[PDB]
C-alpha cells in the first residue's frame, strides 16, 4: 500500500 | 458525553499518557473529550488528535483488507461453502470502523473546521476530512459511493486551494496534504495519471524551497518528500 | 450474552477469523460465547481461547508497567506535581485489566475446570488460573495481595501435581506451566532459587525424555526448552 | 521480562 500521513 | 465532567487539560494530559502506552482508542476518546469542550485546538492538540483516530481506524483497515481478501477468496470457483460467517464478521469490522470515520467527521463538522480560520488549522482539519471520507470511499459498494468519494475530493481540494495560496511549498502540512491527495488519485479516483503528476510537482516544488530553512524545518519537510518519493517509485 | 445468539461452529470460526485479522478483543469475545454454549472445549478450541485472552491482557500488562513507572517517577523528589491524572489512567487500565482476569477466571470456575477430566485439559484450565491469578497479582496493592498470591500458587501446585502424574516430561503444556510457575516464583513470590531450581529440572528431566519423540513432537517441546533457558541464563 | 507462554 501507499504512504500517507 | 463519558468525558463530560473531566477538565480540558485533564483530558489532553491523558492523551498523551495513552499515547505512550499505545492505547490508541483511549487516547481517540479523551481527544474526542476535549474537542467537544467547544474551544479551539492548538496545534499540538490537532497533532494528538489526528495521531489518535488514525491509529484507531488503520487498524481496523488493516483488518477490514484482511477479512475482505478472505472473503473475495470464498468467492472463487472451486471454494467450498462456509456459510455467511466471514461475510458477517466483515460487516461487523466495516461498520465499526465507519463509526470511527462519522465520529471525526462529527467533529469536523461540529465545529472544528467552522471555527479554524487561520491556514494551518483550516488546512489541517480540511486534509483530514478528506481523509476519513476516503477510509469511507475505500469500503463503499453502494448508492452512494459517488457521493463518498466526491465529499473526499471536495474537501482535500479546498484544503489544496488554501494551502497553494498561504503556506510555502515545503510546509509538512501542504506536503502531507498533496501525499494524501495523490494517494485519493491512485487508489480512490482512478487517476493514476493525476496522482503521479501531484506527487511529483508536489516534491519538485519542495525541493526548491527547501533552501529557506533551518536544519530542524529541512528534517521536516525531507520526511514527508521521502514519502512522495516513495509513491512514485511504487507507481513508476 | 450478546453472543448467544450465535452457534456455536460460528462463533469458533469467527474466532478464527479474528485471530487472522488480530482482532484480539473479539476473538476473545467470540471465545467466551463459545465456552458459554456449556460444552467441553477441545484441543484447538482451547488453544484459541488461550491466545485470545493472553493477547488482550498482555496488551493491557504492558499499558499498566509504562503508566506505572511514569506514576512512580512523578512519586520522586524534585518531581513536579501534575495532579490526579496519572493515577487515575493508571487506575483505570488497572480495572479493565482486572475485569479481563475475572471474565477468564470467571469462564474457568463456571464451568471449565470441574468439567474437565483429562489430564492435558485439566492441567491447562488450572495452568490459565495460576496465570490470570498471577496478573491479578501483579497489580495488587491491599488486604487480599497474599490471597491473590496464594490463590495463584494454589492453582500452579495442582496443575504440577497432575502433570508430573499424567504427562511425560517433554510434554509441551506440562512445559509451559512449569516455565510460567518458575516465573511466579521469580517474579510474585520473591522465591528467585525456587524459580530457579524449577526450570532446571524441567529441563533437564525433558532433555533425558525427547528420544522418545517424533520430529514435530521435538520441535515443540525444544521450543518450551528454550525460553527455560533463556529466563535461566536471564536470572544467572 | 522473563519469558511465559
Ligand atoms: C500543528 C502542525 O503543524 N501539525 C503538523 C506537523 C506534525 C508533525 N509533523 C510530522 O510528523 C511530519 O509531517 C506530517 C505529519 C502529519 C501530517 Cl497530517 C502532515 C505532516 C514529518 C512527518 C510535521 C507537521
Ligand atoms: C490442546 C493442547 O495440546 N494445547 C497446547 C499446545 C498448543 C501449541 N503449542 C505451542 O505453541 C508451544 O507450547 C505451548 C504453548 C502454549 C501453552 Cl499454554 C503451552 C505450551 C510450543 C510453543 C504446544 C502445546
Ligand atoms: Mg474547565
Ligand atoms: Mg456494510
Ligand atoms: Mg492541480
Ligand atoms: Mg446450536
Ligand atoms: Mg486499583
Ligand atoms: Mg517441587
Amino acid at each position: 500500500f501507499p504512504a500517507t500521513v | 458525553g463519558a468525558m463530560g465532567s473531566m477538565e480540558r487539560a485533564s483530558l489532553i494530559q491523558k492523551a498523551k499518557l495513552a499515547e505512550q502506552a499505545e492505547r490508541y482508542e483511549d487516547m481517540a476518546a479523551f481527544m474526542k473529550g476535549a474537542v467537544e469542550k467547544g474551544e479551539e485546538l492548538s496545534c499540538e492538540e490537532r497533532n494528538l488528535l489526528s495521531v489518535a483516530y488514525k491509529n484507531v481506524v488503520g487498524g481496523q483497515r488493516a483488518a477490514w483488507r484482511v477479512l475482505s481478501s478472505i472473503e473475495q477468496k470464498s468467492n472463487e470457483e472451486g471454494s467450498e461453502e462456509k456459510g455467511p460467517e466471514v461475510r458477517e464478521y466483515r460487516e461487523k469490522v466495516e461498520t465499526e470502523l465507519q463509526g470511527v470515520c462519522d465520529t471525526v467527521l462529527g467533529l469536523l463538522d461540529s465545529h472544528l473546521i467552522k471555527e479554524a480560520g487561520d491556514a494551518e488549522s483550516r488546512v489541517f482539519y480540511l486534509k483530514m476530512k478528506g481523509d476519513y471520507y476516503r477510509y469511507l470511499a475505500e469500503v463503499a459498494t453502494g448508492d452512494d459511493k459517488k457521493r463518498i468519494i466526491d465529499s473526499a475530493r471536495s474537501a482535500y481540494q479546498e484544503a489544496m486551494d488554501i494551502s497553494k495560496k498561504e503556506m510555502p511549498p515545503t510546509n509538512p502540512i501542504r506536503l502531507g496534504l498533496a501525499l494524501n491527495f495523490s494517494v485519493f488519485h491512485y487508489e480512490i479516483a482512478n487517476s493514476p495519471e493525476e496522482a503521479i503528476s501531484l506527487a511529483k510537482t508536489t516534491f519538485d516544488e519542495a525541493m526548491a524551497d527547501l533552501h529557506t530553512l533551518s536544519e530542524d524545518s529541512y528534517k521536516d519537510s525531507t520526511l514527508i518528500m521521502q514519502l512522495l518519493r516513495d509513491n512514485l517509485t511504487l507507481w513508476t
